[PDB]
């Protein structure tokens, strides 16, 4: 029981983990136990999603969040999302569950059975936290992995059968990415994107080439900068910058997950090239505009000029202007007017929406997926009934894009705590203040007095 | 040293005042310019339209607003989340009617805020501190976070941001619980149990210490002559306090551990808080509070009404007639 | 000690795991039949021949939305005891009429009295001054004031507070809409009150936490303190500096923060039961006239308070009818308050 | 104070000797309650079947203070 | 009260014949009706088209007439405009449309007349309230 | 006269923060 | 140890009423309309 207790390792057991920081042995066994029981959940939860889902209903109405992912890299699926196969969706869960079993016997090997330590053992592997060294070295492993990563995403793209490109001429389908955006200046221009309305810096991203080649440049510039990382030592302003502390590399990566939590929170609510709404459902500005649309067409259908209609405001009742004079739809929708969709597109001209082709062009095809989407707006309650929060009970229906904003705000919400947790107490203790005020060196009496 | 090192060793002085910080550096003009907008907006401003439909809401005290029903108006719908600082504007007339105020006073006060939070971590560092009080500060913020930002991003819109004033709050308020059903929101719930939580305990160890000063002065003097700024005995004796409240409940409902009783006055609503600033910022994607609404059934199909029921009457009084004139199709989206 | 009354008494004060006293005698029949009355009624007892509503698990209920529903307005300001001239003994039918309410209630009343009487009597044996009791009064005022005097105030119990989570949240929602309660500066010194109570116990835990002395080797502080220790187990005078220095001023005496902590919260609920009381006899704070006068001529003026009052009128028309079912409202669909589409 | 401590009494062999009896004696005890209907009858709650009778627009609201148990019973003899 | 044999005897043709439903096809009614429908018709109301509803009454004035079992079963096959003038399979559900709405692809004649059961019973226990919108929640 | 009050209010609250913080009674550690 | 004490009538005044409740809850959830 080498200081599994508080009295030896002075960390009460709600504080357990933190007896792990300087057992590299022990603490890999927690790290590989633990990448056990997310790549378990991945393969459990497929097959589960797998179990119960009904092809012939869109996922969207069947509470998935791991087929679509799926689906979005081409499997399983054909033109307009259609699942003409459920077999890859079936592969993809089995091989992550059995991996899994393989994570958690290393995991539990380590972490139970093995060396606590790895540095007498071997100083490959054995690591200290100070070692400025070590840690650039490591990290720059990781580096290269998540380079080949981001390569493998190209790879399926490419030269496996490609991905789901929701804005494929014709409709939706999967279509290889053969002419990939290897242009710096668009695909670093995204970066410099403002993150405000009719912008979305990243979040902004409407087409497969530009989400492959700025893979291609991040899988090139991981591999650079593990190579990089392996290569080198911190530089002395970088030393002089940074606590260097198991706790602090700790708190940097809580500050980064949060950062990315928050981003993926606004990536699954806005956008639909990545997320298509034949799987995971319409955006809420999509839904919202998808309703102006229903109206518009049922309305003209009656015989109203859509153009010229004035509603109660002022404004026009279906058309209307934006602040910079493009065609939009009217009533609460104009906030949305930088929505662009595939069932819309066609309908926009230079100037925004065409009343010539609002007039003449509107195919029933646009009209069915305008009623859908309208209807299945992100809107539900917590026990998931569909609809306004004053709906009746009849609809079983939460978006998959409310789930995974939800859940990922509270997620990079409270790693961003951790964050600071983390962060606030790795700076006490790297200047040894973390168990509290000395009684007789109290800082705050050598101070001179404030008034 | 060169004058780099003076201005470092200025701003970090762990004597000035009130302490500086490179947190401050940013917070003090933050601060400050959304303090001035919001101040003139308050008193000044023409009407905003904050709807988009050319209906402008008069919010300051000069265009017919008392303390109360006063504010400083969201920008309009018509923006939604697009950034609108004074210079995207054509005139300054054209940025009131607008709501620009809204946009400049909401941004500064949040980066000034996050950075008073920085801050509050950075001088406890400079004091040879535990650094946690930012921590607790996170709970306030993020929830000032959760309605003048992130339910405005869910939302599409700015316009749907809390206003900045006391009757504007309660506007929101309502709103809210017309479209999400907060009140049956378990987040919203525990942000309850975190406040009326917090106020209790707070009666609680007031009265609890207090009650147990030790006797220090005269029967004329006030008790608090009893204690002296700085001095190393403790004022209250917290045996004789754990004596009273182990009694008046059971021993073990009490604490007698000052430490572990101070996490616990820091944990309650401070947790609970987050929850709240939670709730909303997850309505903020439309994942709303529980609905009941007609689920009780009777042996042919009649609805038998609940309490839940009762409340969609009145969610539906304020669902159909907040924004009278904004809404042309049937459902309410956004 | 003497004759049986100091015998007693005696009794009574043993120090044991659940203290008595002569305060037991009363609190603990009235707190325990006010929650058994509460989990009964919530598990078993319907509201449909008072409000026209299921509210147990029997009939389908959850916890959200379970109650012990207020009694008919016929039923006046009864108060409708078992024997009364209502059920007359007749358990079944007690239950059906609202029987659990006013019983709930008044147990639940001299529950509360009982239970501030336990505070004055273990403060008295352990020698302390009795500002917990003191404290106390403010849950007191708040529940006297608002399940007894606002009801009694209106037409009858049908209007006080039912015990349930949603039924709460309707109460919640009816005071908006009929009386504007947001409006009233009674509620607004009450949630100062309670939201710089919740701040005050935030900010007072946080800082002892934060300025904590060290006085053990163990990186968990809990073991490093001692109930019978001289000392302070943080620094009053670091935290002093630290918000002089953050917030422009600070604490320097303890036992006025801890006074301070006291009063803030207690002062606040106080103040809510006033306004409370105004509202039993429609003494809202419901309208500024000045902007009614300018709004009734003016069809170009708005304000947040035109806006929430508009709020208003859609709550009561579109709750009355089925959250009062004795006035028979019917509101053809015409007449009902609505903008435009919805 | 004086009792003797939960932790001895809960660990005790004789404490689940009782204990393994009286726990489920009462919940079946709860559950039969139900079962039989005899909670409906206890307190007055209506079956699913006992809210209207088969025609009836209208709640069988109680409107008579001093008559409401006599109301209740003619409320139910029509179902 | 009760879902009784009366209750679940509803018009089978236009000419004046009834059938009886049982229980379960009631249900089954209910069931697939939220499975194919209840997203647009939820309540008897249409959320695409508010001035069309499910209401006895309202199908009763379609042309044809479409407040029996077998209008019900053919407007579930062929959907019409509310004059019969236009065929609409385009954009609502149908047997006919099944490639492109796709939750009708194993929806059977019975399946289809349990879901014409349901429409025809609701309005008999819920009244008005059944096409009713928010007015009657 | 309303407006004014108002912000005369306001005004003096304002000059009581100045002076509660820069002009307090200090501290003393003794 | 004595056996039949205040705290013991508090824990049981509590303890069997709960279980007998949480027998006829359970039983509730069975009940079909
Ligand atoms: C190191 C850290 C230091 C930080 C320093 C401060 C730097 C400034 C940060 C800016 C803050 C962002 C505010 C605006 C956020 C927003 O409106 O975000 C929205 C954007 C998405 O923008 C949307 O982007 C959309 C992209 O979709 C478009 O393109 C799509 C392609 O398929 C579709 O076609 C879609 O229909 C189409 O409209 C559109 O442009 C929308 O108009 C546009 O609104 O998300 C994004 O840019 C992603 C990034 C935003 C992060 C989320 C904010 C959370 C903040 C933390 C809160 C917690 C604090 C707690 C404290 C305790
Ligand atoms: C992802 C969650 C996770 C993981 C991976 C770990 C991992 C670890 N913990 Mg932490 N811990 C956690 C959560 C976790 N913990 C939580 C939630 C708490 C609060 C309750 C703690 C509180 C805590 C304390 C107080 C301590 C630890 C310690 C440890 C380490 C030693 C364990 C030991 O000695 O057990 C001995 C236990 C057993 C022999 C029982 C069996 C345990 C095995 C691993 C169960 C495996 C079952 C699994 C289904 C097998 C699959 C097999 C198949 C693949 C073939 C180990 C690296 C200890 C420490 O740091 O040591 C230096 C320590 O003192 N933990
Ligand atoms: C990224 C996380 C994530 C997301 C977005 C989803 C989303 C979804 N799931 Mg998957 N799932 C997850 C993780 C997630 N789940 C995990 C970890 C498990 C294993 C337990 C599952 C196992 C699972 C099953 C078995 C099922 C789903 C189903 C669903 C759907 C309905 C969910 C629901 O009704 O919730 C109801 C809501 C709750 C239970 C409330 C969650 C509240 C948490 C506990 C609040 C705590 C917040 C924070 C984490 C705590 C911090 C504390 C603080 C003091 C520090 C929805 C599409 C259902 C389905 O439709 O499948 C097709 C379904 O049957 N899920
Ligand atoms: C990244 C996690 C990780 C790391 C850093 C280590 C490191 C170590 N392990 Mg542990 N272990 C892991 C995970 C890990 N292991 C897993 C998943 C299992 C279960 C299979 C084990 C089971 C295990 C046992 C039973 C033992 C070790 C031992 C060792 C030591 C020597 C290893 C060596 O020299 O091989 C040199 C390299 C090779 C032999 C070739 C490796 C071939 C790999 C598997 C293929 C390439 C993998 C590729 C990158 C894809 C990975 C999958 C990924 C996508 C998830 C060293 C401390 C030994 C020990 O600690 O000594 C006392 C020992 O007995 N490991
Ligand atoms: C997980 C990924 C990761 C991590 C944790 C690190 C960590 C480190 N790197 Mg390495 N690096 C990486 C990936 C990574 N690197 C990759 C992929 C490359 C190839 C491009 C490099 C190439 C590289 C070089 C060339 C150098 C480092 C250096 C360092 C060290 C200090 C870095 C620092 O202070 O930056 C913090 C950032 C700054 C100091 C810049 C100023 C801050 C600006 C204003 C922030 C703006 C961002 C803002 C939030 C907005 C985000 C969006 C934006 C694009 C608009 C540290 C060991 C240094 C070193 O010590 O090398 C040995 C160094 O010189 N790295
Ligand atoms: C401290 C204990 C306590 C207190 C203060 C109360 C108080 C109350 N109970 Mg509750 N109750 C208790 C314990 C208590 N109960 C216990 C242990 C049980 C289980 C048996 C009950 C079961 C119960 C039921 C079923 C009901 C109440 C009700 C009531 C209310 C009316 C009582 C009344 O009118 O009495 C009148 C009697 C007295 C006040 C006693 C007078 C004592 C004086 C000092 C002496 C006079 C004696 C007299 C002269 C001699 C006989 C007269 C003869 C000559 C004719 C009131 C809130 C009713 C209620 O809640 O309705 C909504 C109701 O229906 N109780
Ligand atoms: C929360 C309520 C509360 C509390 C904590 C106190 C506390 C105190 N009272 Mg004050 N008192 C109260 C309410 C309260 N009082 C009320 C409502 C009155 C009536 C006007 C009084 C009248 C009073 C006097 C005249 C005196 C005190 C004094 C005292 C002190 C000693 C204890 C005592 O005498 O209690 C008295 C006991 C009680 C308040 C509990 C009474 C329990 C009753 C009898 C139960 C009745 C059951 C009922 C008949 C059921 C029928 C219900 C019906 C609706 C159907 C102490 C400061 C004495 C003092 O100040 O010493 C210096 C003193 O002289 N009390
Ligand atoms: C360290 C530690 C810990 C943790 C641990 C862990 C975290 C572990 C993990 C573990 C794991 C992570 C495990 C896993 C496993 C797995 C498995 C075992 C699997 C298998 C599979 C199978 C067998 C399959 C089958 C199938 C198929 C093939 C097809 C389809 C169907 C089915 C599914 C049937 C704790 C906290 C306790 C504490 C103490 C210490
Ligand atoms: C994939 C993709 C793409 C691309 C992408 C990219 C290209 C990215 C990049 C990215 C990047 C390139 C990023 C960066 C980041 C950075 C950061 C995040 C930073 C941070 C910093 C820090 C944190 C610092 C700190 C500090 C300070 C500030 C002062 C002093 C101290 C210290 C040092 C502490 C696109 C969109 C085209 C399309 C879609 C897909
Ligand atoms: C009224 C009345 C009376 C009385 C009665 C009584 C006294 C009763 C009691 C009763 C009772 C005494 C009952 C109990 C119940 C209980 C229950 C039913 C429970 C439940 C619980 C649960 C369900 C749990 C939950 C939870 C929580 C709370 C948190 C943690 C987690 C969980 C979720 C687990 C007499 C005869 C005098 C006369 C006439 C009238
Ligand atoms: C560990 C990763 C092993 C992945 C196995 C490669 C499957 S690559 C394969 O390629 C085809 C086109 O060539 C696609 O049409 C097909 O969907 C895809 O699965
Ligand atoms: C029922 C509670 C009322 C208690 C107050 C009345 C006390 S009365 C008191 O009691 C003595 C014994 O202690 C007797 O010896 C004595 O004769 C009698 O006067
Ligand atoms: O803006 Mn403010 O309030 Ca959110 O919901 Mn839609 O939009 Mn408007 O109505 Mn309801
Ligand atoms: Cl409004
Ligand atoms: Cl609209
Ligand atoms: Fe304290």
């Amino acid at each position: 029981a080498t200081n599994r207790d508080q009295e030896s390792s002075g960390f009460a057991w709600w504080a357990g983990n933190a007896r792990l920081i300087n057992l590299s042995g022990k603490l890999l066994g927690a790290h590989v136990a633990h990448a056990g029981l997310i790549v378990f959940w991945a393969g459990a939860m497929t097959l589960f999603e797998l179990a119960h889902f009904i092809p012939e209903k869109p996922m969207y109405e069947q509470g998935l969040i791991l087929i679509p992912h799926i689906a979005t890299l081409g499997w399983g699926v054909g033109p307009g999302g259609e699942v003409v196969d459920t077999f890859p969706f079936f592969v993809v869960g089995v091989v992550h569950l059995i991996s899994s079993a393989v994570l958690g016997f290393g995991g539990v090997y380590h972490a139970i059975r093995g060396p606590e330590t790895l540095e007498e053992y071997s100083s490959f592997f054995g690591y200290d936290w100070k070692d400025k060294n070590k840690m650039t070295t490591i990290l720059g492993f990781h580096l290269i992995v998540l380079g080949i990563g981001a390569l493998l995403l190209v790879a399926k793209a490419m030269f496996f059968g490609g991905l789901y490109d929701t804005w494929a001429p014709g409709g939706g389908d999967v279509r290889v990415i053969t002419n990939p955006t290897l242009d710096p200046r668009v695909i670093f221009g995204y970066l410099l994107k403002s993150p405000f309305g009719g912008e979305g810096w990243i979040v902004s991203v409407n087409n497969l080439e530009d989400v492959v080649g700025g893979h291609i440049w991040i899988g090139l510039i991981c591999i650079a900068g593990g190579i990089w990382h392996i290569l080198t030592t911190p530089f002395g302003w970088a030393r002089r910058a940074f606590i260097w502390s198991g706790e602090a590399y700790l708190s940097y990566s809580l500050g980064a997950l949060s950062m990315m939590g928050f981003i993926a929170t606004c990536f699954v609510w806005f956008n639909n090239t990545v997320y298509p709404s034949e799987f995971y459902g319409p955006t809420g500005p999509e839904a919202s505009q998808a309703q102006a649309m229903t109206f518009l067409i049922r309305d003209q259908k009656l015989g109203a000029n859509v153009g010229s209609a004035q509603g109660p405001t002022g404004l026009g009742k279906y058309l209307m202007r934006s602040p910079t004079g493009e065609i939009i739809f009217g009533g609460e929708t104009m906030r949305f007017w930088d929505f662009r969709g595939p069932w819309l597109e066609p309908l926009r001209g230079p100037n925004g929406l065409d009343l010539n082709k609002i007039k003449n062009d509107i195919q029933p095809w646009q009209e069915r997926r305008a009623a859908e989407y309208m209807t299945h707006a992100p809107l539900g309650s917590l026990n998931s009934v569909g609809g306004v929060a004053t709906e009746i009970n009849s609809v079983n229906f939460v978006s998959p894009r409310s789930w995974l904003a939800t859940s990922h705000f509270v997620l990079a919400f409270f790693f961003l705590v951790g964050h600071l947790w983390h962060a606030g107490r790795a700076r006490a203790a790297a200047a040894g203040f973390e168990k509290g005020i000395d009684r007789e060196s109290e800082p705050v009496l050598s101070m001179p007095s404030l008034d | 040293a060169n004058l780099w090192e003076r201005f470092c060793n200025w701003v970090t002085s762990t004597d000035n005042r009130l302490y500086v910080g490179w947190f401050g550096v940013i917070m003090i003009p933050t601060l400050l310019a959304a303090t001035i907008c919001f101040v003139i907006a308050f008193i000044a401003a023409p009407p905003v339209d904050i709807d988009g439909i050319r209906e402008p809401v008069s919010g300051s005290l000069l265009y017919g607003n008392n303390i109360i029903t006063g504010a400083v108006v969201p920008s309009s719908n018509a923006i939604g989340l697009h950034f609108y600082p004074i210079w995207e504007a054509a005139s300054l007339d054209e940025w009131l009617y607008n709501g620009g105020p809204y946009q400049l006073i909401i941004f500064h006060f949040l980066l000034g805020a996050s950075c008073y939070m920085g801050r509050q971590w950075e001088l406890s560092y400079r004091l040879g501190m535990r650094p946690w009080i930012c921590v607790a500060y996170s709970a306030p913020l993020a929830s000032a976070f959760a309605v003048f930002l992130i339910y405005p991003i869910g939302q599409g819109s700015f316009s749907d941001g809390m206003p900045l004033g006391i009757s504007g709050t309660f506007n929101f308020m309502i709103v809210f619980q017309a479209e999400h059903n907060i009140l049956m929101h378990p987040f919203h719930q525990l942000g309850v149990a975190g406040v009326f939580g917090g106020a209790l305990f707070c009666a609680m160890h007031g009265s609890l210490v207090t009650s147990s000063l030790i006797r220090e002065t005269t029967e004329t003097e006030s008790a608090n002559y009893g204690y002296k700024f700085g001095q190393e005995e403790e004022t209250y004796n917290i045996v004789a306090a754990h004596g009273y409240f182990g009694r008046l409940i059971f021993q073990y409902a009490s604490f007698n551990n000052s430490r572990s009783l101070h996490f616990f006055l820091a944990a309650w609503p401070v947790v609970g808080v987050w929850f709240t600033a939670l709730g909303i910022s997850t309505m903020a994607f439309n994942l709303n509070g529980f609905n009941f609404n007609h689920s009780v059934i009777d042996a042919k199909g009649n609805v038998i009404n609940t309490w839940a029921d009762i409340i969609n009457r009145a969610n539906l009084g304020m669902e159909v007639m907040h924004e009278r004139n904004a809404h042309n199709f049937p459902l309410d989206l956004a | 000690e003497r004759g049986w009354f100091d015998i007693l008494d005696d009794w009574l004060k043993r120090d044991r795991f659940v203290f008595v006293g002569w305060s037991g005698i009363l609190l603990f029949p009235c707190a325990y039949l006010a929650l058994g009355g509460w989990l009964t009624g919530t598990t078993f007892v319907t509201s449909w021949y008072t409000h026209g509503l299921a509210s147990s698990y029997l009939e389908g209920c959850n916890f959200l939305t379970v109650a012990v529903s207020t009694p008919a307005n016929s039923m006046g300001h009864s108060l409708l005891l078992l024997w009364g001239p209502e059920a007359q003994g007749d358990f079944t039918r007690w239950c059906q009429l609202g029987g659990l309410w006013t019983f709930i209630a008044l147990h639940g009343a001299f529950g509360l009295i009982g239970f501030m009487l336990r505070q004055f009597e273990i403060a008295r044996l352990v020698g302390v001054r009795p500002y917990n009791a003191i404290a106390f009064s403010a849950p007191i005022a708040v529940f006297v004031s608002v399940f007894l005097i606002y009801p009694l105030g209106q037409s009858s119990w049908f209007f006080a507070p039912s015990f349930g989570v949603a039924a709460i949240f309707r109460f919640l929602l009816f005071f908006q809409g009929f009386h504007n309660w947001t409006l009233n500066p009674f509620h607004m010194m009450g949630v100062a009150g309670v939201l710089g109570g919740a701040l005050l116990c935030a900010i007072h835990g946080a800082t002892v936490e934060n300025t904590l002395f060290q006085d053990g080797e163990g990186a968990s502080t809990f073991r490093a303190f001692n109930p019978t220790q001289a000392e302070e187990t943080y620094s009053m005078v670091t935290a002093n500096r630290f918000w002089s220095q953050i917030f422009g001023i600070a604490f320097s005496n303890k036992r006025w923060l801890h006074f301070f902590m006291l009063f803030v919260p207690v002062t606040g609920l106080w103040m809510s039961a006033i306004g409370v009381v105004g509202l039993a006899l429609n003494l809202r704070s419901y309208d500024f006239i000045s902007q009614e006068i300018r709004a009734a001529e003016d069809p170009e003026f708005e304000t947040f308070y035109t806006k929430n009052l508009l709020l208003n009128e859609g709550i009561r028309a579109w709750m009355a009818p089925q959250d009062q079912p004795h006035e028979n409202f019917v509101f053809p669909e015409e007449v009902l308050p609505r903008g435009n589409a919805l | 104070t004086g009792e003797r401590p939960f932790s001895d009494i809960i660990t005790s062999v004789r404490y689940w000797v009782i204990h393994s009896i009286t726990i489920p004696a009462l919940f079946i005890a709860g559950w039969l309650f139900v079962s039989t209907g005899l909670a409906y009858d206890v307190f007055g709650t209506p079956r699913p079947d006992s809210y209207y009778a088969q025609e009836q627009r209208s709640i069988p609201l109680v409107t008579d203070r001093f008559e409401a148990k006599q109301q209740v019973e003619t409320f139910l003899e029509q179902l | 009260a009760e879902l009784t044999p009366e209750v679940l005897t509803v018009p089978l043709n236009s000419e004046g014949k009834t059938i009886t439903l049982t229980e379960k096809q009631y249900l089954e009614g209910k069931r697939l009706f939220q499975y194919a429908c209840a997203s647009c018709h939820v309540g008897g109301i249409t959320k695409t088209n508010p001035s069309l509803d499910l209401r006895t009454e309202t199908l009763a004035l379609a042309t044809p007439p479409r407040d029996n079992i077998e209008g019900l079963v053919d407007y579930m096959k062929n959907p019409t405009t509310y004059d019969g003038e236009q065929e609409i399979a385009e954009v609502h559900p149908s047997l006919r449309s099944a490639d492109i709405f796709p939750k009708m692809r194993n929806l059977t004649e019975k399946d289809l007349v349990a879901i014409a059961g349901h429409i025809l019973v609701e309005p008999k226990i819920l009244g008005d309230k059944w096409g009713g919108g928010k007015v009657y929640y | 006269m309303e407006t004014i009050t108002y912000v005369f209010i306001f005004a003096c609250i304002i000059a009581l923060f100045f002076f509660a913080i820069f002009f307090r009674e200090p501290p003393r550690i003794t | 140890y004595p056996i039949f004490t205040v705290r013991w009538v508090a824990v049981h005044t509590l303890a069997v009423p709960t279980i007998f409740f949480l027998g006829a809850i359970a039983a509730m959830q069975f009940i079909q309309r």
